[PDB]
Formats: C-alpha cells, structure tokens, sequence
C-alpha cells in the first residue's frame, strides 16, 4: 500500500564516477576478556 | 577442566592387569593440547 516495500533493487547491472559501487570488509575484534584468537605475527630472527 | 579460557586435556593411557581397583604407581597426566574455548563448568555427565 502507501506505506510500500522499503527494499529496492540497486540501480546497477552487467551495464552499470559517483555511481561506481564500493565493496567493503571489516574484521569485528571482540575486545572482551576471553582466550585469544586471533593474533599477529611475530617475525622470527636468526639465532 | 578449563581454566582462563583455556581448556587443558590431560591424558594418560598405562596397562595393567587387575581388575579390583587402581593399582600401585604413579603416573603424571599431561596436557596434550589447549583449546580455547571459555565456558564454565559446574555440570557433567558421561555418554556411553
Ligand atoms: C558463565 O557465568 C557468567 C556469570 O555471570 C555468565 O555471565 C556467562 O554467560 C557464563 N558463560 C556462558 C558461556 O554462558
């Protein structure tokens, strides 16, 4: 009705500068206290 | 058990011939592998 679908299909296609899509990625880190997971690398030197 | 996030598997697998009780020795149980998993335990059963 009037109040109509709030979901619309993007306005791009195999066809389709401002309107260039960007993808994007982000790594959410749960910071709360509990077992590492995920940490970086250490770089090991020569003995 | 499990102990700051860090579950700790201890394991040791000894022959024996008795069948009465636990026998006579020592044996130190080692940790294999840590897993971390962070889960409180107050509970447990055994599946068999
Ligand atoms: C462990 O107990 C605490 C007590 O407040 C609770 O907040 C937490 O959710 C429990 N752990 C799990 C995995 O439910």
């Amino acid at each position: 009705f009037n109040c109509y679908f709030p979901l619309q299909s993007y306005g791009f296609q195999p066809t389709n500068v401002g309107y260039q899509p960007y993808r994007v990625v982000v790594l959410s880190f749960e910071l709360l206290h509990a077992p590492a997971t995920v940490c970086g690398p250490k770089k090991s030197t020569n003995l | 058990k499990n102990i700051d996030g860090y579950f700790k598997i201890y394991s040791k697998h000894t022959p024996i011939n008795l069948v009465r009780d636990l026998p006579q020795g020592f044996s130190a149980l080692e940790p294999l592998v840590d897993l971390p998993i962070g889960i409180n335990i107050t509970r447990f059963q055994t599946l068999l």
